[PDB]
RNA sequence: GGAUGUUGGCUUAGAAGCAGCCAUCAUUUAAAGAAAGCGUAAUAGCUCAC
RNA sequence: CGGCCGUAACUAUAACGGUCCU
RNA sequence: GUCGGGUAAGUUCCGAC
RNA sequence: GACUGGGGCGGUC
RNA sequence: GAACGUCGUGAGACAGUUC
RNA sequence: CCUAGUACGAGAGGACCGG
RNA sequence: CGUCACACCAUGGGAGUG
RNA sequence: CAUGACUGGGGUGAAGUCG
């Protein structure tokens, strides 16, 4: 929606970064401060929301210095909470590994509608539908 | 018997003659300088279990010497830590990027001696297969007075059989070298 | 009578020292050709241990491996010494323990000298 | 101009439109394929459909 | 002045056994 | 023919079976 | 003895 | 010319060997 | 042999083109 | 007791070879 | 004096076949 700076994308715990092969690496080729930025993410994602696994996007400078924006946890995920299920279908359709009642997904929309572009819940709502349906969950009206 | 069933039979001992050579003949001292035989090895990188396959390779340049590179350093340690006593009972020696794993050698003097007996197994094949020529030769003289056929026939039964031994003669030249060459690295 | 013993005399007899590997010595240095486990005589019964040895003059011949605990491979270097065996004929050697790249007996606390041994965990 | 859920689910060391298998919906719209090829270790990036 | 068949420690051979006719 | 010999290499040659 | 895709062998008269 | 094996009562013969 | 022990390659090894 | 199998040990003979 | 296709007898062994 801006001009388009260097920065990277990454879905990290809540309350938990630095590790190497999850983290560091991964950001660390840009010119990413690690330390900094495991302190600074769990700083905030305490109080936002502990448990739930938030992406995050760094956005690091010249200065090599950066900054990052914490939006809500993916659909997947949520849904997958939701349902009380661990991973998605493996084979989506054709096998349904679990199920969400149609108010949970009202729900899902709620939470992720400042990420969302749906311009109704009715909208977000179908938007959600959209993840379920590729995740092997079926929702109950 | 018949002419045909004469070429079916002879070809038939012909080629269990070659199968008894192929089995003199098949079997080989490398066993244990597999490269696959190390893959299934969960190695330390970074403290995390990932699979050797995915961390490193493993190439045997003879089956004398193994020869295992490992993309990361600490990796190539942890590899190294499991090569020996396992179930293998190897010895890794640290010897360059790559660890050398030496296999039993042979000398030369009892690759001379191994040389021999190929060439002696194979003579075993081939007279098998000569003798069954020889043989097939002596039924088709029988067969020849009993079915009264006559010279020509007999003449074009011979290129017949003949011709089936030539073949097992050249499996059986095929099998040798092959199986010298595999001695012979 | 004197006569007929200064045509001829008293002669000797030439002793025969029942060993191949002669040249003199206490001991001779092997190769060992393979370790074998023939069986003994008719009067006793139980397999015991034997091995081919090439000799450092060429003459093979195969020695003992006494000891109860044998561990010489096809190709392990170990010293000759003598002393025939009765159960095991033509098998007229034994294999030094404890020289070499022989190895020894072990767990052995009597008789230390002989076998492989060398003052035990005190 | 080619957006958002979304790096779709699985798989995989990684698989983010683009190794592979399944699905291929919904939202925002003037338009916008869970994507046509190149490309990256994977992203990125470039071009395409419209 | 003979055949056919089975057979011992890695095979291969078979001292051995069988059997048909001289 | 097979093995050995001579030869860098020997359908001939020499020694065997 | 002949016939015979020379003759012969084979086969047929 | 001669010989062996073999094919033929045989003269001889052989997509055999031998001097 | 030079190019060039270079390109390529983990090493091992080892070009193209041209002379 | 002597063949005849095997497996080792030493040894005579040998086209000849060094 | 060393060695050689093959070959003869000798010696052990574990004791097999045959008497």
């Amino acid at each position: 929606a801006k001009k388009v700076q260097a920065y990277v994308k990454l879905q990290v715990a809540a309350g938990m970064a630095n590790p190497s092969p999850p983290v560091g690496p991964a950001l660390g080729q840009q010119g990413v401060n690690i330390m900094e930025f495991c302190k600074a993410f769990n700083a905030k994602t305490d109080s936002i929301e502990k448990g739930l696994p938030i992406p995050v996007v760094i956005t690091v400078y010249a200065d090599r210095s950066f900054t990052f924006v914490t939006k809500t946890p993916p659909a997947a995920v949520l849904l997958k909470k939701a349902a009380g299920i661990k991973s998605g279908s493996g084979k989506p359709n054709k096998d349904k590994v679990g199920k969400i009642s149609r108010a949970q997904l009202q729900e899902i929309a709620q939470t992720k509608a400042a990420d969302m572009t749906g311009a109704d819940i009715e909208a977000m709502t179908r938007s959600i539908e959209g993840t379920a349906r590729s995740m092997g969950l079926v929702v109950e009206d | 018997m018949t002419l045909k069933e004469l070429y079916a039979e002879t070809r038939s001992h012909m080629q269990k003659s070659l199968e008894v050579l192929e089995h003199n003949l098949a079997g080989l001292r490398t066993g244990r300088a597999n490269p696959a035989l190390l893959l299934h090895l969960k190695v330390e990188y970074y403290g995390a279990h990932v699979p050797l396959n995915q961390i490193a390779t493993v190439t045997a340049p003879d089956p004398r010497t193994l020869v295992v590179q490992s993309w990361d350093q600490n990796a190539l340690k942890a590899i190294e830590k499991a090569i020996r006593d396992s179930d293998l009972g190897l010895n890794p020696s640290n010897k360059g990027d790559a660890l050398y794993i030496n296999i039993p050698p042979l000398t030369e003097e009892r690759r001379k001696d191994l040389v021999r007996a190929v060439r002696q197994y194979a003579e075993e094949g081939r007279v098998a297969i000569r003798n069954i020529r020889r043989e097939a030769l002596d039924k088709l003289k029988k067969l020849a007075k009993e079915l009264h056929l006559s010279e020509d026939e007999t003449k074009r039964a011979e290129a017949e059989i003949q011709k089936i031994t030539d073949e097992f003669i050249a499996k059986a030249d095929q099998l040798a070298e092959k199986k010298e060459q595999e001695i012979l690295g | 009578t004197v006569n007929q013993l200064v045509r001829k005399p008293r002669a000797r007899k030439v002793a025969k020292s029942n060993v191949p590997a002669l040249e003199a010595c206490p001991q001779k240095r092997g190769v060992c050709t393979r370790v074998y486990t023939t069986t003994p005589k008719k009067p006793n019964s139980a397999l015991r241990k034997v091995c081919r040895v090439r000799l450092t003059n060429g003459f093979e011949v195969t020695s003992y491996i006494g000891g109860e605990g044998h561990n010489l491979q096809e190709h392990s270097v170990i010293l000759i010494r003598g002393g025939r065996v009765k159960d095991l004929p033509g098998v007229r050697y034994h294999t030094v323990r404890g020289a070499l790249d022989c190895s020894g007996v072990k767990d052995r606390k009597q008789a230390r000298s002989k076998y492989g041994v060398k003052r035990p965990k005190a």
